[PDB]
C-alpha cells in the first residue's frame, strides 16, 4: 500500500465546501421534497441593484456568497450586460469549445439558432417560441417563476442568480389571436456534460423609442432526470453524486463569472 | 431565520 | 469519462483566492520578520446586541476589513465543545497511523505565561514548562493583521491572524510579572500543519479561576510558505492555493465538528 | 471599498 505525496486534509477524505451543501439543499426541495413537475434550473450572469441606490450592490464580504432570502435585502437582479462584455465571453467559449475538440477531451457541442417570442394574453400570460428559420413551434409554454437565489460577488463583474421555474406546456393559441408581445432571439448555444450554457440577443423594437438590444448569458441543467434522480438519493443518504454535479455547474458558472477584459 | 429548505 | 469543468483545470474558489492574497502581502509585499499566521475557533460577538453576530449570508464568507461593523471575536468555548473536538482529534490522530495514511505528530505541552513590563510604554511573553521550569520562549508578540469569517451553519468562527513574534531578552530576575497564568498545550501537527488544542487558567485574588478553551490551526513551516508566495507573486501559484486550501480545509473540518 | 492587498 503507497504512501501518497500529500492529503487533501488531515481525514483524507474529500469535504463538501458550504455554498455547494446550500445549493444542494435548494435543489433537493423543488426536486423531490416540493416536487416541481416541469422543473427548470438556470444561472444567469448579471447585477445586482441596490433598490435605494440604483447601482449595484454593495457588501461587507471579500468573497462570493450566498445571500439569505428570509432577509429583505431591498434588491432586484438585472440580467443584462454590455455588448463587449457578450463578445468577449462570446470569444472565451469558442476557445473553450475549440479546445475540447482534441484526443483526450470530452467535446463541447454547439448550436447557433434565431428565434421568435409570442406573447399571449389570458384570464398571466402564454409564450409561443418559434424558429425564425423553418417556422414551427419550438415551445408553447406557461412558464411560472418558483424561486429565487442569489450570489453576490464581489470580485467579479457579474453577480449570478439561480432560478428555479416552472414550464408548464400549454395547448396553442385558439385561433389567429393577436399576440400582445412580440421580440426576437439570437440564441448560440453551447454544451458540455449536460451543462447547457447559452449566450442570448434579445430585440425587441418600439412605437416610439430606439429598439433595445438585451444581452445574456445563462447555464443550466440539461439533464433534469439524471438531476432528480441524483436529489433523490441525496435524500436518502448517498449526497455524494448530487454534490460532485452541483460543483460542476458551479464551477462552471465561475469560470464564465470570472470572465472579463 | 432561515428558510424551510435550509 | 468526466471532466471536473469544461476547462479540465482545476479552480481556485474565490475564498483560498483572496486568502492567498491576504498572506502573500505579509509574507511577501510588506514582509513580516517573525511572522506567525494562525487562525482559532472563536464567535463573532456584534457589539450592540452583544451575542453572535448575525448576517444575512448563507454560506462561509470573509467580511470586509475596511468597514466598521461594530464586531469583536472571543477566542473561547464551552469545556464540553474542547473534549469533543479533542476526540475527535484523537481518533483522527489514531487513524492517521494506519498503512497507506501520512500520520500525525503529537506533542503535549504544560506551561507556565509570566508577562513582564518594559520601558517604552510594551508586553514581554515568558514561557516555561511547568516541570522544570526551564525556559521555553521570550518573546514580544505584536498583532499586524486580522482577517474574519463568518460561519453561518456552524457554531464556531474563524480569525485568521497575522502577528510579530519577535524573540527578545530575558527580563531580569528581579522585576516581577505583571501576569502569571497556566497553559495546556495539546499540539497535533499533520503535514506540517500545526492543530493546537489549549486550555487557559488565570487565578484570581478575588473572582474564581477561569478556563479558556482554544483551538489554534497554524501554518508550522513559515519559510516554506513564503516560499510558495513568492512564487505566486511571480505567476505560479498554484503551490500556494495548494497549501492555503489545505489550512482552510482543516480548518472547516474542525469548524463543523460539534455535538 | 477594498483593504490594499485585493
Amino acid at each position: 500500500v503507497a504512501v501518497p505525496k500529500i492529503e487533501m486534509n488531515f481525514l483524507n477524505k474529500p469535504i463538501v465546501p458550504d455554498t455547494t451543501k446550500v445549493i444542494s439543499n435548494f435543489l433537493t426541495h423543488y426536486l423531490i421534497t416540493e416536487p416541481v413537475e416541469h422543473v427548470e434550473i438556470e444561472a444567469k450572469l448579471g447585477t445586482l441593484i441596490d433598490l435605494e441606490t440604483q447601482n449595484r450592490f454593495e457588501f461587507p464580504v471579500m468573497n462570493e456568497t450566498i445571500l439569505n432570502p428570509e432577509f429583505n435585502l431591498r434588491t432586484r437582479f438585472e440580467s443584462d450586460m454590455t455588448a463587449s462584455e457578450h463578445k468577449y465571453l462570446n470569444e472565451f467559449l469558442n476557445q473553450a469549445f475549440r479546445d475540447s475538440q482534441k484526443p483526450g477531451r470530452l467535446p463541447f457541442a454547439y448550436k447557433h439558432t434565431k428565434q421568435v417570442d409570442l406573447f399571449y394574453e389570458t384570464e398571466d400570460k402564454i409564450r409561443v417560441s418559434k424558429n425564425q428559420s423553418d417556422n414551427q413551434v419550438l415551445a408553447c409554454v406557461k412558464k411560472r417563476r418558483v424561486a429565487d437565489l442569489f450570489l453576490y460577488c464581489p470580485n467579479d463583474a457579474f453577480d449570478i442568480r439561480i432560478s428555479i421555474s416552472d414550464e408548464l406546456p400549454v395547448s396553442m393559441p385558439s385561433g389567429n389571436q393577436q399576440p400582445s408581445l412580440t421580440r426576437l432571439k439570437d440564441r448560440v448555444g453551447y454544451v458540455h456534460q449536460e451543462i447547457k450554457i447559452d449566450l442570448t440577443k434579445t430585440t425587441q423594437n418600439d412605437p416610439v423609442y430606439d429598439t433595445t438590444e438585451r444581452h445574456e448569458l445563462e447555464v443550466e441543467f440539461g439533464n433534469i432526470a439524471d438531476l432528480r434522480d441524483r436529489a433523490q438519493k441525496a435524500k436518502d443518504g448517498m449526497e455524494a453524486p448530487l454534490f460532485r454535479r452541483v460543483q460542476l455547474f458551479m464551477d462552471n458558472v465561475r469560470i464564465l463569472r470570472r470572465e472579463h477584459s | 431565520r432561515t428558510p424551510a429548505w435550509n
